[PDB]
RNA sequence: GUUUACCAAAAACAUCACCUCUAGCAUUACUAGUAUUAGAGGCAAUGCCUGCCCAGUGACACCAGUUUAACGGCCGCGGUAUUCUGACCGUGCAAAGGUAGCAUAAUCACUUGUUCUCCAAAUAAGGACUUGUAUGAAUGGCCACACGAGGGUUUUACUGUCUCUUACUUCCAAUCAGUGAAAUUAACCUUCCCGUGAAGAGGCGGGAAUAAAAAAAUAAGACGAGAAGACCCUAUGGAGCUUUAAUUAACUAUUCCAAAAGUUAAACAACUAACUUAACAUGGACUAGCAAUUUCGGUUGGGGUGACCUCGGAGUACAAAAAACCCUCCGAGUGAUUUUAAUCUAGACAAACCAGUCAAAAUAACCAUAACAUCACUUAUUGAUCCAAAAUUUUGAUCAACGGAACAAGUUACCCUAGGGAUAACAGCGCAAUCCUGUUCUAGAGUUCCUAUCGACAAUAGGGUUUACGACCUCGAUGUUGGAUCAGGACACCCAAAUGGUGCAACCGCUAUUAAAGGUUCGUUUGUUCAACGAUUAAAGUCCUACGUGAUCUGAGUUCAGACCGGAGCAAUCCAGGUCGGUUUCUAUCUAUUAUAAAUUUCUCCCAGUACGAAAGGACAAGAGAAAUGGGACCAACCU
RNA sequence: ACCAAAGCUAGCUCAACAUACUAAACAAAUACAAAAAUACACCAAAAUAAAAUAAAACAUUCACCUAACAUUAAAGUAUAGGAGAUAGAAAUUUUUAUCCUGACGCUAUAGAGAUAGUACCGUAAGGGAAAGAUGAAAGAAUAAAAUAAAAGUAAAAAAAAGCAAAGAUUACCCCUUCUACCUUUUGCAUAAUGGUUUAACCAGAAAAAAUCUAACAAAGAGAACUUUAGCUAGAUACCCCGAAACCAGACGAGCUACCCAUGAGCAGUUUAAAAGAACCAACUCAUCUAUGUGGCAAAAUAGUGAGAAGACUUGUAGGUAGAGGUGAAAAGCCUAACGAGCCUGGUGAUAGCUGGUUGUCCGAGAAAGAAUUUUAGUUCAACCUUAAAAAUACCCCAAAAACCCUAAAUUCCAAUGUAUUUUUAAGAGAUAGUCUAAAAAGGUACAGCUUUUUAGAAACGGAUACAACCUUGACUAGAGAGUAAAAUCUUAAUACU
């Protein structure tokens, strides 16, 4: 026949943890083919463009201003051609850290 | 039985078979895990905890020297040579609580275990038994009904020689010149005063050894135990006595 | 002459004759033979003949080379005689390019080629023409005598084959007497209609009908009885046959090395080897014969043919995930480059399993607090165990049927078994693409004029004949084309009747309405339904009924086993291809059924050569008769 | 009241022991064609077992499989294997006499096939039955005694109407209400399968892990082992019938195919002729038709035909044997079925395929994602069942989830209403699907069509009938009651002087 090989399974791209959930460091928050959600505070980016928590805490989603890295040609060009009042916005994922960094304990009284 | 199919008729395939897709137990690669397992040496562990508990209830008595046969007879331990058990090994589980004073002979021991016995003024020695030897040693009375002489005790194989030649391990083949030195070294390391075994009243029992070629205490290779008459029989022949005593 | 004992007697086989091959020979065949012989085959007497090819494949010759009365093959394109043709010309390719003959044939289709003869009429038969682009010369080609339970055609004659049946005997038959089977059988207290329903009802629904029982008859139904369908498909079910399938023994011949028995020189040059072999006969090889073992991947709107089978992107799948199709579209089975991209480990994604994915901290590398190889839509660029090679640590599959059998093809109509209505062919049912009917709309045809007769582009609705499509009942059988017999029904009327309109003067016609009681021929050819043709008819209707009707018939045709011909295939075998031939069972249990009548149509003669017409032509109604068919009867005569 | 019914014996089965192991009977006759007293010879012999099957195919492999060495262990260990299916040691260990032999074995469809290897069936090898019932006495038959209970009949035919009954009823019918049962299926009154009926026979078997009960317990077991509460014991479990085949060895050529020996037939007519000439009998064939089709006959009868001195018919005796033979090739014939005989054994072959699978009552209860020579099957998930541990489970308001346009709606979650959900241990079935509503795709914007996604259903009430539409949280009894869905649908109209 003319048509061939359209058959491949779904990649299960999606968003694994949702706003308000609790996460432990290293949990994958989302996974994606293109950037849909960008990594925010305490969220690491994988090389496959997936987002994972770097700290134990609570997941939050947010809209924010997007200021691309000047080493990236394309994005800088896109930003440069904008009308003067305009500002790019994107969607971000953060983890609000829950536990205190550490505590001070009494070891020994000399 | 369900309905039609292979199952109602009784014929469903063998166990590992997955329906023709390459079976799970065969797609995994072979790797030595159990490789040469039958030839590995197996030492049944005996903690100081259990040894102490055994002495306390008077199953084994610390008075006379404690070797494998004594442990077996108290049912403190169980050896099955057929499974390639090469004997008892001593582990340190009860070291801190161990107060008894013993002369003990095991086939392997750990530094900490040894130290724990020395501190109380006893003596540990690691001896080797070959499979046949071991079998006879654990169950002597069934051996004596066998009507055979008492065989020589074999030596360790080349792998285990460096173990039994070291005073580190209080090896039965070790050079007794090194013994007091290493024995003191232990006491440096674990910080306890090493008692003088020489000045004790039970000392004659504490120094008691076996010949490296001898299975029991006070019997000798080549004798024969007639248990109905309560007699021992010994070879007077020259060749026999040369063979058994070599 | 022979053959399928029990469905085929033939065109099959054999056969005289003619041809190829193979053998130079002795006590069990051939053969008590000896090349004018004997085996292995081909072809089919006789007659005229048997053309060209050794490139392939064989077989000789163990290689060259030779062989076609060995397997087998024997072509194009362009330009030319004023014109169709193409003697001639050009050129390509082949081992040779189909020669003689015959030819619409028992020869793919076109095909019922064309024409003549035969018949009142022929798809038949015979004679010619003939590119048969698929004839053709010992897998033989062409004539011919005689022969044939072979297959076709004509004439005579004969006849109950038929028009169109009839009488009488015998056996069966029915009654009486004696004896006394078979398949079959859920139970039956066993109706008809329409509806319904696993899509065809004695049993459901709605109606109708209905004292009970024998005996005799008919076969429409009981998807009647028979035989776990022979067609079709499926099964990691068989078997037979053939090989260019994959693995390869024994045996039979060949060839060789070794074994075994031997034999020669005392070898050659200057200052140990080589050769031999009578019959047996061993071990290891070689080449063949004859064989042995085993297999035919799946998906598929039945199988087959074709196509596909793994991985990714987009749609289908509109916003978390997932999500099918022999669904719609693009891709992948890698390049290029240097930044040559380490070890170890919290936690997760994903997930049947196997596989896949991210990743903090910590070490070590390097600026001396220096870990994401980059680009091509970046997503995909891939493959398990075992096992082999490597030696230190790795590498190896269009295993592409891509979760992968270490290595196996055809064919069966000679088939077999197990099943399947889970799946085709017949029939039903659904649907209505195709088909058929009507109406709606008028641009146009009709000299003028849309609708006398038609009617493009389109519209609305029905019917359920065709070819399909679907796979719902039946594969422990619902036996299939056309005839015969008997027909039941619809009306969408062919004839008969009554009318409307006419581009209806009359006769004819062309249309439209109403009407289904009754009718609707005989022949030549085809198996045929169609169709052509001859002769008629008042007319020779269109359809439905399991393309009505095989427990009533037929069997020409399709669809088994035999055989030819053309073609495909190395072969076995095969073709919706032609041709010849080929077993059609049933004693009726149940339902159902087993005779009232009260015509129908033609044609003559009148009507009148009037009505009507320029004439040619030429009526309707009313009125007299005759026939035929159909219903119902009957023998005086005729005839049997 | 017939047909019938009932016995308890015949013997058997499995072991024990045991001497030792071809019984009994032999006058004659027995290996001529066994049972036939008597004439110069011959006589004798061996070659690996194979395959069905398992590997879900099949090619190496596939325990046991007519060879003495037992037992407790080592041990299902070392090893061997398309390193797959499976196969599998040894060293080394253990074993105390003789008597106490019988039976939670059968009772005539059982137990031996057995009253018998007989009758009978096969040419042969070979296959192989059925059958008994009185009593102390039948040297008690005008005979005496206890069942009279199967289907089938008789005593006694039937009377509108309907799966044959049930509600009932004074009353048998008449009335009303119910589409046999198994199997198989998406779905069966089905016109799909099976059964005349009765009796007797006729089909779930195993203890690794587990659960339950108990002993003793850091140990337990009457040796060999296992043990971080275990060990030991007990109890809980996994069918029946069926191919075509394949392999080995016997038996078959008295039918038939072809041979070898040895006999026998062919009259009349026509011809110089006994010439695979002619006419036509006997004889041999088997053309065409009709009968017949459980027949006279497992291939015939009646007519009609073909040959009829030959490649002719035919008797008797002999031969060739299944990987074979024989063949004027029909893949014909080889003892009524030959694409390869028959019989016995291998054999309880093997069937993912069809059929069958036997008391009562109760608790819960299932429609398909993935691989697969796989889509007629399996094995994993998801559901589910039985126990057991727990703690949250559904329902879920804001807030939150993308870049051009985009709906119904999803995801995720407090509260709140409920009592569910998750883990742990066991365990199968199922994995061949229908219609309805919705979103789409394919097709003809066709199908009772096909392929996915969400939802529903599979009444004993309603839609006359009805699978899937609608009503309805399926218990028992009642001669109470209230409700639900639900039963005829409307229109049929055109005057314009
Ligand atoms: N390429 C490849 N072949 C293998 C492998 N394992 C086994 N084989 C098989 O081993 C055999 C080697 O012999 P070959 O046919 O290659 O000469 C083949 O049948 C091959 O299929 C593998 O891992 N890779
Ligand atoms: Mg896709
Ligand atoms: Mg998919
Ligand atoms: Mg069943
Ligand atoms: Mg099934
Ligand atoms: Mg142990
Ligand atoms: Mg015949
Ligand atoms: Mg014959
Ligand atoms: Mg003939
Ligand atoms: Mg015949
Ligand atoms: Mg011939
Ligand atoms: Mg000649
Ligand atoms: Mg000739
Ligand atoms: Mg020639
Ligand atoms: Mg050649
Ligand atoms: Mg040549
Ligand atoms: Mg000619
Ligand atoms: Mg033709
Ligand atoms: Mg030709
Ligand atoms: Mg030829
Ligand atoms: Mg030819
Ligand atoms: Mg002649
Ligand atoms: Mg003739
Ligand atoms: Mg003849
Ligand atoms: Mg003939
Ligand atoms: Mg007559
Ligand atoms: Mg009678
Ligand atoms: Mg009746
Ligand atoms: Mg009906
Ligand atoms: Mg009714
Ligand atoms: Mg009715
Ligand atoms: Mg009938
Ligand atoms: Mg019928
Ligand atoms: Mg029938
Ligand atoms: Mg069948
Ligand atoms: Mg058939
Ligand atoms: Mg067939
Ligand atoms: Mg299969
Ligand atoms: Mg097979
Ligand atoms: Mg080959
Ligand atoms: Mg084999
Ligand atoms: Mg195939
Ligand atoms: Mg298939
Ligand atoms: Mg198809
Ligand atoms: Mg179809
Ligand atoms: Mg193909
Ligand atoms: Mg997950
Ligand atoms: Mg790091
Ligand atoms: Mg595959
Ligand atoms: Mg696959
Ligand atoms: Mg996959
Ligand atoms: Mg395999
Ligand atoms: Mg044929
Ligand atoms: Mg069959
Ligand atoms: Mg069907
Ligand atoms: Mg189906
Ligand atoms: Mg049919
Ligand atoms: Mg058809
Ligand atoms: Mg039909
Ligand atoms: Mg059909
Ligand atoms: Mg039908
Ligand atoms: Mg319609
Ligand atoms: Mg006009
Ligand atoms: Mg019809
Ligand atoms: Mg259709
Ligand atoms: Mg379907
Ligand atoms: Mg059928
Ligand atoms: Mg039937
Ligand atoms: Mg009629
Ligand atoms: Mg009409
Ligand atoms: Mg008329
Ligand atoms: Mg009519
Ligand atoms: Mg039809
Ligand atoms: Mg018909
Ligand atoms: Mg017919
Ligand atoms: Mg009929
Ligand atoms: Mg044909
Ligand atoms: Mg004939
Ligand atoms: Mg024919
Ligand atoms: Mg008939
Ligand atoms: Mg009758
Ligand atoms: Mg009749
Ligand atoms: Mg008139
Ligand atoms: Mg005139
Ligand atoms: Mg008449
Ligand atoms: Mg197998
Ligand atoms: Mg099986
Ligand atoms: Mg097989
Ligand atoms: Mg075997
Ligand atoms: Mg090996
Ligand atoms: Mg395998
Ligand atoms: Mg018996
Ligand atoms: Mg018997
Ligand atoms: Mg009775
Ligand atoms: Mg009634
Ligand atoms: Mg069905
Ligand atoms: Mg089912
Ligand atoms: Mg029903
Ligand atoms: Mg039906
Ligand atoms: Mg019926
Ligand atoms: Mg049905
Ligand atoms: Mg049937
Ligand atoms: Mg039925
Ligand atoms: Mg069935
Ligand atoms: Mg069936
Ligand atoms: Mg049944
Ligand atoms: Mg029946
Ligand atoms: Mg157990
Ligand atoms: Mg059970
Ligand atoms: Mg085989
Ligand atoms: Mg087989
Ligand atoms: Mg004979
Ligand atoms: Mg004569
Ligand atoms: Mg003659
Ligand atoms: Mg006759
Ligand atoms: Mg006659
Ligand atoms: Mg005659
Ligand atoms: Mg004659
Ligand atoms: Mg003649
Ligand atoms: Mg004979
Ligand atoms: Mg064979
Ligand atoms: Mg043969
Ligand atoms: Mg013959
Ligand atoms: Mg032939
Ligand atoms: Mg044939
Ligand atoms: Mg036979
Ligand atoms: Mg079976
Ligand atoms: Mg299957
Ligand atoms: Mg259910
Ligand atoms: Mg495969
Ligand atoms: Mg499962
Ligand atoms: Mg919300
Ligand atoms: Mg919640
Ligand atoms: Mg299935
Ligand atoms: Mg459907
Ligand atoms: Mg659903
Ligand atoms: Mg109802
Ligand atoms: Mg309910
Ligand atoms: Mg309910």
């Amino acid at each position: 026949s003319k048509n061939l090989g359209g058959k491949s399974p779904g990649k299960r791209f999606g968003i694994k943890k949702m706003e308000g959930h609790y996460v432990h460091a290293g949990n994958i928050l989302a996974t994606q083919r293109h950037f849909r959600w960008h990594p925010g505070a305490h969220v690491g980016l994988g090389k496959n463009k997936c987002l994972y928590a770097l700290e134990e805490g609570v997941v939050r989603y947010t809209k924010e201003v997007y200021v691309p890295n000047p080493s990236n040609s394309e994005a800088v060009d896109l930003v440069t051609r904008l009308p003067q009042g305009a500002v790019l916005y994107k969607t971000f994922v953060h983890v609000v850290p829950a536990k205190p960094e550490g505590t001070f304990k009494l070891v020994a009284m000399l | 039985r369900g309905h039609k199919g292979e199952r109602q008729r009784g014929t469903r395939p063998r166990l590992g078979f997955e329906g023709g897709q390459t079976p799970f137990y065969l797609r995994i690669p072979k790797y030595g895990f159990n490789e040469g397992h039958s030839f590995r040496h197996q030492y049944q562990p005996l903690s100081l905890n259990r040894l102490q508990y055994l002495i306390d209830l008077g199953r084994v008595d610390p008075t006379q020297p404690i070797d494998l046969t004594q442990l077996v007879n108290g049912r403190g331990v169980t050896i099955q040579p057929s499974k390639r058990d090469y004997g008892v090994q001593l582990v340190e589980e009860g070291a801190d609580t161990f107060k008894a004073k013993v002369n003990i002979e095991v086939q392997m021991a750990s530094e900490l275990a040894i130290a724990a016995i020395e501190k109380n003024g006893g003596v540990v020695t690691t001896a080797f038994y070959d499979p046949r030897s071991l079998e006879i040693l654990c169950k002597p009375v069934p051996f004596f009904l066998r009507g055979q002489p008492i065989p020589k005790r074999m030596l360790p194989p080349e792998a285990l020689v460096p173990y039994y030649t070291d005073a580190k391990n209080r090896g039965y083949l070790a050079d007794p010149a090194r013994f007091p030195e290493a024995r003191l070294e232990l006491a440096r390391k674990y910080g306890y005063v090493l008692p003088d075994i020489t000045k004790d009243e039970l000392f004659k029992m504490l120094s008691t050894r076996k010949d490296p070629r001898q299975i029991f205490f006070g019997l000798a290779p080549g004798w024969v135990v007639n248990m109905a008459d309560k007699k021992i029989l010994k070879p007077t022949d020259e060749n026999l006595l040369k063979y058994y005593s070599s």
